């Protein structure tokens, strides 16, 4: 189960960014 | 007055706000619902008295039956 | 989801479908927190005012689906409920407080590119990320509009978290500690919201400190959908973290 939790294999793991995941991250730095 | 949202009203109240009657803290199905919860060790569970074993922000509650949601708050005066 | 966009594929692998056995109809959404347990909104299972009472038998889960319709044959997993667990003090007689519930799958799921669990916030994540202004993101196959209209594909909408007091005044229903409301204010000249059909669907946030995604909440309710000056409420997933584990490492 949950240990490899929250790491999407077609993104985080391929190292790709979902088309808006960024809208969320910038939301904190700002 | 009841200070902390009855965080310790340890009285002999025994009726939900609707005039319904609290089912025994230890009924065998009041104990059921009560087990996966997280109850605090100060608030002693007295017979069928309204208590706030939780810390329920809202106040003192009690059981009213044996199914989820089958509980109710109790009418005291907070501060 | 109202004013969302089609989900990319494999973008939210933890998203689950809670389907009523027959009529084969879509009732709510959910998350894979592990390979054996699905987390949802209690009210999806229980709501007497609406003669709603499902048992681990009138329902079934569907994992790794993209399209609302097509049975995506080598992608998706149709799993069957083993047991259900409704929060003992899930207040359906008032404000739908503690809208949490858990489903134990009969036979464990096999993680694929398209099926993977989300994480539960630890006090530190929860604490630093649950802050007004932060955006998290909803996903559902629920209605696209408050009225008049069901997606063909999973949708998304990132909504910023709102200040409790703004939420508080947002309505008449008693908002509790085990709730957060999120959405755009009327002047932010942006919109988006989860709508009916969306429940159980996950409110996730990505973490800066480590890059894991975290279920911070669950689509609980709200008034209408995308209405101005109203927010959508979410279960505080953090807040029922112990009951979550009390039950899991229970049996
Ligand atoms: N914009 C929104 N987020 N709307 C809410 C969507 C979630 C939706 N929830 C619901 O419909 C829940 C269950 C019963 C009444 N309800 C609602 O959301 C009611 N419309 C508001 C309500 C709150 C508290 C008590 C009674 C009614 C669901 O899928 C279950």
């Amino acid at each position: 189960g949950e240990a490899d939790c929250g790491l999407r294999p077609l993104f985080e793991k391929k190292s790709l960014e979902d088309k808006t995941e960024r809208e969320l991250l910038e939301s904190y730095i700002d | 007055c009841v200070p902390d949202r009855g965080r310790e009203y340890r009285g002999r109240l025994a009726v939900t706000t609707s005039g319904s009657r609290c089912l025994a803290w230890s009924s065998e199905q009041a104990k059921a619902l009560s087990k996966d919860q997280d109850f605090n060790p100060a608030v002693p569970l007295a017979e069928n008295f309204c208590r706030n074993p939780d810390g329920d922000e809202e106040g003192a509650w009690c059981y009213v039956a044996d199914q989820p949601g089958d509980f109710e708050y109790c009418n005291l005066n907070y501060c | 989801i109202v004013e969302g966009s089609d989900a990319e594929i494999g973008m939210s692998p933890w998203q689950v479908m809670l389907f009523r056995k027959s009529p084969q109809e879509l009732l709510c959404g959910a998350s894979l927190i592990s390979d054996r347990w699905v987390l949802t909104a209690a009210h999806c299972l229980l709501y007497p005012p609406w003669d709603k009472n499902f048992t681990e038998n009138d329902l079934l889960v569907r994992i790794g689906k993209h399209s609302r319709t097509r049975y995506e044959r080598n992608i998706e997993k149709i799993s069957m409920l083993e047991k259900i667990y409704i929060h003992p003090r899930y207040n359906w007689r008032e404000n739908l407080d503690r809208d949490i519930a858990l489903m134990k799958l009969k036979k464990p799921v096999a993680f694929s590119d398209y099926i993977h669990p989300v994480c539960l916030p630890d006090r530190e994540t929860a604490a630093s990320l649950l802050q007004a202004g932060y955006k998290g993101r909803v996903t559902g196959w629920g209605n696209l509009k408050e009225t008049w209209g069901q997606p063909s594909v999973l949708q998304v909408v990132n909504l910023p978290i709102v200040e409790r007091p703004v939420c508080k005044d947002s309505t008449r229903i008693r908002i509790t500690d085990n709730m957060f409301c999120a959405g755009y204010k009327p002047d932010e000249g942006k919109r988006g919201d989860a709508c009916e059909g969306d429940s159980g669907g996950p409110f996730v946030m990505k973490s800066p400190f480590n890059n894991r995604w975290y279920q911070m909440g669950i689509v609980s309710w709200g008034e209408g959908c995308d209405r101005d000056g109203k927010y959508g409420f979410y279960t505080h997933v953090f807040r029922l973290k112990k009951w979550i584990q009390k039950v899991i490492d229970q049996f």
